[PDB]
């Protein structure tokens, strides 16, 4: 029994860094494509620069 | 000889041509569109540098709160009466705690 | 390699705050919230009605 | 040397003609448009970040 | 350069010449004709949805 | 038990000077981007110069 319970500690590691990185792919991966957006606002902030470059 | 630095003044008259247009803002113009390119590039290396500064400041957030942790688990075993896995925690987080403030201080340079 | 594209995510970072090199900030968006503010203090002054 | 600084000014010149013209809405046209359809990613862009908020 | 702003206003003197044309219909029928060949698919749509919604 | 806890002190060492050596690329690699930053800022206090250059 001593051992077995240490293999329970050790897949009860897997399945939580597994299912953790699975959540971090989630939370990246939108957090990604939103930074895309979010980098486009900034840009689009730029946008008055660009308009700007023909208002004089 | 004399003709070189007749060379600079003879080339002063074709500046008092030059000088007599009178439209001096069209350099002034090209002076500032030059910069504006440059400067969406300065403010991303002000925005990398405080990139590193956030990517420091996160881990170091990261840090503080896993040091709690070691903490945590270390209050768990003296509560417990476990005194030997309280000093391995005990070791664990004065390992991150100096590590933390070493990333204090590459923020604070930053 | 997912840490260098954790580098993008700090390349977002950089590119929010990337505005205030291009002189915006919460200075204009707080013309929203004084608006906004008076948009609620009119729509209860309607509805006060 | 003076030459380039006058390159600024001659552009100046046609810079000129060009304002004389007076009909500046074309350019403010131009700009709009080209907004308009990054706005339909942009909005799109938006709804992505709410999809994941939704999800 | 100037060049380029100054594109949109001669291209505005071309919006002027066929603004001029004033027959403005002939593009009001195209646009509600497009959305017709659309409207038949689209209340199609809408009777899928209230298919599944029988079904 | 005495040579094995020399290989624990041997380890020890391993990782410290790795790990150190991983947090020197972060701080040294910041800092050199940041570095050619400062260095345009000190090239842009010489733009000042550049515009000189017509200023006259």
């Amino acid at each position: 029994r001593t051992m077995s319970e240490n293999l329970r500690r050790n897949l009860a590691a897997l399945e939580a860094k597994i299912s953790e990185a699975k959540t971090k792919k989630n939370m990246l991966q939108a957090r990604a494509k939103a930074a895309k957006a979010n980098a486009e606002l900034q840009q689009t902030l730029g946008g008055l620069g660009t308009s700007s470059a023909t208002s004089a | 000889g004399l003709f070189d630095r007749l060379g600079r003044v003879v080339r002063a008259n074709l500046n008092d041509l030059v000088s007599k247009a009178e439209d001096p803002e069209k350099v002034l113009e090209q002076a500032v569109i030059d910069m504006q390119e440059d400067l969406v590039q300065l403010r991303q290396a002000v925005a990398r540098t405080i990139a590193e500064e956030k990517r420091t400041e996160q881990r170091l957030n990261q840090d503080t709160q896993e040091a709690k942790k070691w903490e945590d688990r270390a209050k768990l075993a003296l509560t417990n009466g476990e005194e030997n896995l309280a000093r391995e925690a005990l070791a664990r987080k004065k390992s991150l705690t100096d590590t933390a403030a070493a990333y204090q201080t590459q923020l604070a340079q930053q | 390699f997912e840490r260098m594209e954790n580098k993008v995510l700090d390349m977002e970072a950089t590119s929010q705050a990337a505005g205030e090199l291009a002189g915006f900030g919460i200075e204009n968006q707080f013309a929203q919230l004084e608006a906004s503010s008076g948009v609620e203090d009119e729509l209860a002054a309607l509805k006060a009605s």
